[PDB]
């Protein structure tokens, strides 16, 4: 229930990460401004699909694939994690 | 366009200005040499590299003669062989018969090239020359009867290290190399003259007489004494570290290592933690067993949870240990994970790697046009980065400007005051250096992470980000060139930030913990005065300096020479240290200690082997398993936007680096403090002579 | 002539113990040039060697003891592909390090005496 | 040796010795090198 | 120049001496410890210094082909003697 | 006079070259290469399945009566796809000559047994199998010849450790000699001897 | 790529040879226990034969299987002919080797081995 951190893994050149890249470029600052104390770590993948890790309390982690998503899909999926639904 | 030359009749296309030596290298033939080093200038005085051109009556110096169109280079001709034999005859005519008492011994270029290219007999029936031995400090031992006057040390000293205290005095056969006065050649890049001297005239004094080159086993690992991440080779012998040598990596190390990296390996044999220690009824530390120590620690971990659990990561910790401790502390929902070094967390913070990385890599300095250093002393924080800066300065007329304290770098730079008010002036546009940066085609701004330790580090970071923003707006937006840069001085800082540790110990100061895990934390940032009474301290480390004296439980770990581990340098590159020797006594690997503690406590971690721990590392941050890659994504726009919204006031204090002198360079970390050679160097540079 | 759609694997025939088949990570690499010498003749063949194991001190005479059969085992290969094929067919884990060659450098003796550039040398 | 006495040095044994195996004067080997690693000595004073 | 450790054990010219709590001393019980009485460092210190009136001298250890490789020592520094390092032999120029 | 240099025999070099051309012409199906070393040794590289025809020709042909099998060994070269190189040394008493025939094979590919041409091939091929793992198809009795009973592994391979994996001692509890994992009081000290300066330019390989 | 088969062509003939070798070994254990005067049971010997057969159950190359059965026939003929001694037969059983720990915690306690 208690979210502790969010991690977004997106490859910087693969076509499948194009939607996640657009979210970082034009939507990350607004998201971070709303959650100043939430660790939102953006990292880099080489040849695998993009991932969304959500570390909850007591070390529970859920990974959501972001492969071939759009910027709107990434925003909705991320706010679902923040909302809890 | 390329011109066609011939080596032994084989065609090869070389750029104009290429030398005969480099053309032969391209076709795969290594011409004998003594005074030629590719990292230094061309001298051409040993005359060992003479080769014959097909029609030329006279042999040419291969190391200095540019190739012309349609030249045939006869490398193994009769004239070439006779020239090599004559030169070797002269050299060995004046050399002394010191091979068995010479540290160079089996790794001597004079011996090898004499055995390959010279004669097997001597015609010298006269007396030899004996030269008085000079003294240039505690690190380099000079036996100058073995010098062959190749002037490599002179060229290296001046060009590379910026120190002009080496030269030749006198002339003729009585020509000598030295300082002409009782002066010590003390510099952060001194042992490289030990490496480049082709003979035994300059030899390592700590390594004197200990071993021979054929005995030693070479282990290719990396360096942990600083955040450059130099590639090194560890020479071991019968399970004992004998020597540290440079390993070529032209984007990081470039064949050189600093004196601390080279000569502090003997701190790994002193003040070592070899057995687990607990406290008896008297409060005195006594040896115990692994089972007992881990049982006590796990009992405390089961008792307490939440923000009453903290961990402080030191400067010599590895990614596997960091991630294992992070997972173990997350098993109890605790999060007081911190590193003993401060980085501004306001705005983007550690969220984007292109906010604390050195975005323009070390090799990218050679392409920069203007570089501005803010609140740092690269000569001691990162000797190889400063050597690269000096090389770029020399070979490209790079303009360097330093804001703050006027430390004596090895090159001429433009000094800008001492205060961050100048930093605000540059961003505004009042300073002339603003116009210099605007007109520069390739600017670079490097802010030292030692400046961020101040109470106003966030303001300094915001100011320099604004300067980079102004540079980007005025100059070309397009391009892969990156302006903003951060220079780190701690080996584990970047790996910890990538994993998700909170920089600085401010969180632990805010919420004092009941249980504190000092993972190699010898900095003394947090002590029992700050901690609550009866706080349980577990120090896990390899040297007993501060945390071990003040800790309740002591767990011995392994050093970098003793564990296979992962370290991330200041430019974001990841490199794996390999095992050279094994931990002494009952010492174990750090992630193994953490995993065993978790298993005893009941919150068993999901990894049992090194590959599984590295798979967890790939889960948390894949850049930690992509090793030699350095390319990454640039998020300066987002970082600057997040930094703008909150701003504070710069303090009215001058930017003074922590290290102002070479003694402050010599003593920085735990292994250096435990080293006796570093103590000798400090004594030499303080008391002189 | 039969056809097999299988990867070659001779671990069951080599006679190596299962411990030294499974828990060993060899390192395929080109040796770094010894900085003490300018020769480059030892940086031409790939090498395969095993990870270091424990060495302790003999109680009598103080010699260095070992229990790892593969401590002195180093193999020479002409190519990275050959080395990797050998490692795969013998079943050991392997880490491959790409060969490092020095980049070409522009050298000029005349730069020592530049009229206005910083490359001018103060000594010879 | 009476006709040609050997060269006399101050380090040469004055008294010759036979094989001392099976006697308390026998040779016992040992390592003639010092300790390689020095271990940390914890403070003898209390703390906290 | 043999020296005795606090445990009653002789100290070798390399400084070897078993610690008080070292269990390896059991091998010497009812037997003896092999220590050479003559110390080469002491004897070579007992050797005198040869004064020669030349800037460079040559040492082969004595005996010619039965000595060590011939080396040349430069006697220019007046604050110390020149030492042949094969045989540890000191030479000096006539001062005063 | 050049007293320190071996004199050369161009007549024997020419004779060996001519005979190599002769055999290569006679057996084009199997012979892949013919070489003459500068110290006058003829070397024939064949396809591995031509062992029986080539050896029978070299034994029975009137112009090549190589009636004696001087030696039979193998060389392990891991860098090759077919690591094992089987070498046959033949001696012709009629023409006072010697020849060498080399084939190749790997771990899982058998080589036809030449016990039907020479009888020394029996023990020579048993030793090759014992020390390298190379299997010979139609061998009358193929088994270990030199290694201990029940010994696992083929010692002469390059990837086999020098001291092996097991060692023997007598155990008083069980009243018999036992085999235990190898453990050395002093580890073999490996020396890196190769000089980093190229010795023989005549053998230099292209940089590729 | 067509490769020269040692025996057995496909995998089924290799399995047939494996079964023949297993029968030969199964019918030899009583005679081996009798001749060598082994103190082990016949059931123990058959269990050891079964275990030594099962450690190669992951092989999928018919040539590797053929080589394995060739070596099995060799070491069977070393036993029928009493070329081996009781020493080797009991070397199959590792009666003197101390049991190495297998769990992470015990391996951590003993030493540095992975
Ligand atoms: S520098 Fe080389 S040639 Fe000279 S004494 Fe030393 S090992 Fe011998
Ligand atoms: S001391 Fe060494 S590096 Fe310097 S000139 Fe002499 S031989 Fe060359
Ligand atoms: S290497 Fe060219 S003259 Fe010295
Ligand atoms: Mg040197
Ligand atoms: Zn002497």
């Amino acid at each position: 229930l208690g979210l502790r951190e969010i991690r977004i893994h997106l490859c910087q050149r693969s076509p499948g990460s194009q939607g996640v890249r657009d979210f970082i470029e034009k939507r990350y600052v607004e998201l971070k401004k709303a959650n100043p104390d939430l660790p939102i770590l953006i990292r880099e993948c080489s040849d695998v699909q993009p991932k969304l890790w959500a570390r909850y309390a007591f070390g529970q982690e859920k990974n959501v694939s972001l492969n071939n998503f759009s910027a709107d899909q990434v925003t909705r999926t991320l706010e679902n994690v923040l909302s809890g639904k | 366009n390329l011109i066609e030359v011939f080596v032994d009749g084989q065609s090869v296309m070389v750029e104009p200005g290429t030398t005969v030596l480099q053309a032969c290298e391209k076709v795969g033939m290594q011409i004998p040499r003594f005074c030629y080093h590719e990292r230094l200038s061309v001298a051409g005085n040993c005359r060992m590299c003479l080769v014959e051109i097909e029609k030329a009556p006279k042999v040419v110096a291969a190391c200095a003669m540019p190739v012309m169109k349609g030249w045939n280079i006869l490398t193994n001709s009769e004239k070439s062989k006779k020239a090599r034999e004559g030169v070797m005859e002269f050299l060995l005519a004046n050399h002394p018969l010191d091979c068995p008492i010479c540290d160079q011994g089996g790794e001597c270029d004079l011996q090898d090239q004499s055995m390959m290219f010279g004669s097997d007999r001597s015609r010298f029936l006269e007396g030899k020359r004996a030269v008085e031995d000079k003294n240039i400090g505690p690190l380099v031992k000079t036996i100058m009867t073995r010098c062959i006057q190749c002037t490599r040390c002179i060229r290296f000293a001046s060009e590379i290290a910026g120190v002009d205290d080496l030269g030749t005095t006198g002339r003729g056969n009585d020509m000598q190399v030295g300082t002409y006065i009782e002066k010590m050649f003390m510099s952060e890049l001194s042992g490289n003259i030990i490496d480049i001297c082709p003979v035994g005239a300059l030899t390592s004094k700590p390594y004197a007489f200990t071993a021979r080159p054929w005995e030693t086993r070479k282990t290719e690992s990396i360096d942990v004494m600083d955040a450059v991440g130099s590639n090194i080779v560890v020479s071991t012998r019968t399970g004992e570290v004998m020597r540290i040598l440079p390993r070529m990596h032209e984007d990081i190390n470039e064949e050189w290592i600093s004196d601390k990296t080279r000569f502090a390996y003997d701190g790994l044999k002193r003040q070592r933690l070899t057995q687990p220690m607990i406290r008896n009824e008297k409060g005195l530390l006594t040896y115990t067993t692994w089972e007992d120590a881990l049982s006590r620690v796990a009992g405390m971990l089961q008792s307490f949870q939440g923000n009453d659990v903290a961990a402080i990561a030191g400067g010599l910790v590895d990614a596997e240990a960091l991630v294992a401790l992070k997972d173990l502390l997350n098993r109890v929902d605790s999060d007081s994970l911190c590193t003993e070094e401060v980085f501004p967390t306001a705005g983007a913070g550690t969220d984007l790697r292109s906010n604390y990385l050195l975005n323009t890599t070390i090799a990218g300095v050679e392409e920069a046009d203007v570089i501005l250093l803010v609140g740092t002393n690269p000569r001691f924080e990162a000797p190889l980065f400063n050597a690269r800066i000096r090389k770029s300065w020399l070979h490209n007329d790079l303009k360097v400007a330093l804001i703050g304290s006027p430390v004596d770098l090895t090159y001429r730079y433009d000094h800008l005051g001492d205060s961050p008010k100048i930093l605000q002036d540059i961003a505004s546009g009042n300073h002339p250096f603003s116009q210099i940066l605007k007109e520069a085609k390739k600017p670079m701004v490097v802010l030292g992470s030692s400046a961020l330790q101040r109470s106003d580090g966030t303001a300094i970071l915001a100011a320099v980000s604004n300067i980079a923003q102004n540079i980007r707006l005025s100059s070309g937006v397009t391009g892969d060139w990156k302006v903003m840069n951060i220079l780190h001085r701690i080996a584990s800082q970047v790996a910890a930030l990538d994993l998700g540790y909170k920089p600085g110990v401010e969180a632990i100061r805010k919420n004092p913990p009941k249980v504190l895990f000092l993972l190699g934390a010898d900095g003394g940032c947090i002590t029992r005065q700050d901690l609550p009474k009866d706080c349980f301290i577990i120090y896990q480390g390899h040297h007993g300096d501060v945390g071990a004296p003040m800790a309740d439980v002591i767990l011995p770990g392994a050093a970098y020479t003793e564990k296979s581990a992962t370290y991330v340098n200041t430019e974001g590159r990841a490199q794996q240290t390999k095992v050279a020797v094994t931990p002494p006594g009952l010492a174990r690997e750090d992630w193994k200690i953490i995993r065993a503690l978790s298993e005893i406590a009941g919150m068993t971690l999901p990894y049992d082997t090194l590959d599984q721990v590295r798979s967890r590392l790939e889960e948390v941050s894949p850049n930690l398993v992509r090793y030699d890659d350095v390319e990454g994504a640039n998020y300066f726009q987002q970082a600057n936007e997040l930094s703008k919204l909150v701003n504070q006031q710069l303090l009215a204090d001058p930017l003074v680096p922590p290290q102002l002198t070479i003694k402050d360079f010599y003593m920085t970390d735990s292994i250096s403090r435990a080293s006796q050679t570093m103590a000798k160097c400090v004594k030499a540079v303080t008391e002189g002579i | 002539l039969i056809a097999v759609d299988e990867k070659l694997d001779i671990t069951t025939l080599t006679g190596v113990p299962e411990e030294h088949i499974k828990t060993r990570k060899v390192r395929i690499f080109v040796p770094a040039r010894n900085n003490m010498q300018s020769g480059v003749n030892n940086t031409k063949k790939w090498k395969m060697e095993f990870d270091t194991r424990e060495r302790w001190e003999n109680p009598l005479m103080g010699w260095s003891s070992t229990a790892d059969p593969l401590s002195n085992l180093v193999l020479t290969f002409s190519t990275k592909e050959d080395a990797v094929a050998f490692a795969e067919k013998n079943g050991w884990s392997f880490d491959v390090e790409e060969r490092k060659v020095p980049k070409p450098k522009s050298k000029s003796y005349g730069a020592n005496f530049s009229w206005n550039k910083r490359t001018r040398v103060s000594t010879k | 040796p009476t006709t040609k006495p050997p060269t006399a040095r101050k380090y040469i044994w004055t008294n010759h010795k036979f094989n001392v195996s099976g006697t308390p004067q026998q040779y016992v080997p040992y390592s003639t090198t010092r300790k390689k690693i020095q271990e940390w000595v914890p403070p003898s004073t209390p703390y906290k | 120049g043999v020296r005795t450790s606090p445990t009653g054990e002789k100290v070798t010219h390399t400084g070897q001496a078993y610690d008080d709590g070292d269990y390896r001393r059991v091998r010497f019980s009812d037997r003896q410890k092999e220590v050479n009485e003559n110390f080469a460092i002491d004897l070579i210190a007992e050797q005198p210094v040869s004064e020669v009136g030349s800037r460079v001298i040559s040492c082969d250890g004595g005996g010619g082909a039965l000595g060590h490789p011939r080396v040349y020592i430069n006697l220019d520094k007046e604050t110390k003697t020149g030492t042949c390092g094969y045989c540890g032999l000191q030479f000096r120029q006539p001062h005063h | 006079t050049r007293p320190t240099i071996r004199p050369r025999n161009d007549v024997v070099h020419k004779q060996l070259s001519a005979f190599g051309q002769y055999v290569a012409e006679i057996l084009p199906k199997y012979v892949q290469q013919v070489q003459v070393s500068c110290f006058n040794e003829l070397e024939i590289f064949i396809h591995p399945d031509g062992v029986i025809p080539v050896l029978t020709f070299l034994r029975d042909h009137t112009n090549a009566q190589f009636k004696s099998l001087a030696d039979l060994t193998a060389v392990d070269v891991p860098t090759r796809q077919n690591r094992f190189e089987i070498v046959y040394n033949l001696l012709s008493l009629r023409f006072n000559s010697r020849i060498r025939v080399k084939t190749y094979t790997d771990e899982l590919t058998p080589i036809e047994s030449s016990v039907t041409v020479y009888k020394a091939a029996n023990w020579y091929e048993r030793e090759i199998w014992d020390m390298f793992g190379v299997f010979f198809a139609n061998h009358p009795d193929l088994r270990r010849i030199l290694t201990d009973y029940g010994f696992e592994g083929h010692p002469f391979r390059k990837d086999f450790p020098l001291s092996g994996y097991v060692e023997l001692r007598y155990d008083d509890e069980v009243k018999r000699v036992v085999a235990e994992p190898v453990e050395l009081a002093q580890e073999f000290r490996k020396f890196d001897l190769n000089s980093p300066w190229e010795a023989f330019p005549a053998y230099r390989q292209p940089p590729e | 790529t067509s490769v020269k088969p040692i025996f057995s062509r496909d995998m089924n003939e290799a399995k047939r040879r494996v079964r023949e070798l297993y029968r030969a070994w199964y019918r030899e254990v009583p005679n081996t226990v009798h001749l060598f005067q082994l103190d082990i049971s016949v059931k123990q010997g058959r269990d050891k034969v079964r275990e030594m057969f099962m450690k190669n159950a992951h092989v999928t190359d018919p040539r590797v299987v053929d080589l394995l059965v060739i070596k099995g026939k060799m070491e069977l003929e070393e036993t029928i002919n009493v070329w081996k001694q009781r020493t080797h037969i009991m070397r199959f059983f590792h009666e003197t080797e101390a049991p190495r720990p297998t769990d992470f915690l015990s391996k951590f306690y003993v030493g540095h081995d992975p």
